[PDB]
């Protein structure tokens, strides 16, 4: 899963108030759609993952249906948000 | 199905803005709560 | 804010998969209503707080409107969930 250094950097130190586009799998174009949806910060998006009880099918359908992310980009957010939770939750 | 339920997330957000009503992310899970908030405000203007 | 030892214990160690009724301010009766609302775990409720951008007025209206918590019990959840985030988020 050739994730960018952001995936390891994200699960290597707190998220603080970093921008949504900072989450692995979310690019600048996708971060803009979530931002227009009321998610101007990554911690708001991690909240959605927690509300879905880590349901991978509900999360991927939610992200894809919410912005149009591909099956591939959603996998990076699932493991990226989920691994952060494993070290942090 | 509700009058306000036929509004799309983008249209719902612009409506709350017109009334200057603070809000967060709009999602079916909390969309209903937002539809009720606009109804209460719009009701006042109707009275 | 005479919060029970649960408030300090909660922000003193990870939350893990502890039951919703474990959050400070949420009693067994309130934990049952959130549970019927799809929040069988505390981490699902913390997610709601993250989705509301810590908006105290939206959070208190959501918890009160969702279960009927009093202005008093919602204050314990706000500072309790918010302080956990300060140490864990």
């Amino acid at each position: 899963m050739t994730t960018s250094q952001k995936h390891r950097d994200f699960v290597a130190e707190p998220m603080g108030e970093k921008p949504v586009g900072s989450l692995a799998g979310i690019g600048e174009v996708l971060g803009k759609k979530l931002e227009e949806r009321g998610f101007d910060k990554a911690y708001v998006v991690l909240g959605q993952f927690l509300v879905l009880k880590k349901d991978e099918d509900l999360f991927r359908e939610w992200l894809k249906d919410t912005c149009g992310a591909n099956a591939k980009q959603s996998r990076d957010c699932f493991g990226c948000l989920r691994e952060w939770c494993d070290a942090f939750l | 199905h509700d009058n306000y339920a036929d509004l799309s997330d983008t249209e719902l957000t612009t409506l709350l803005r017109r009334y200057n009503i603070p809000h967060g992310p709009v999602v079916g899970s909390t969309r209903r709560l937002y539809e009720k908030k606009i109804f209460e405000y719009e009701t006042q203007r109707r009275r």
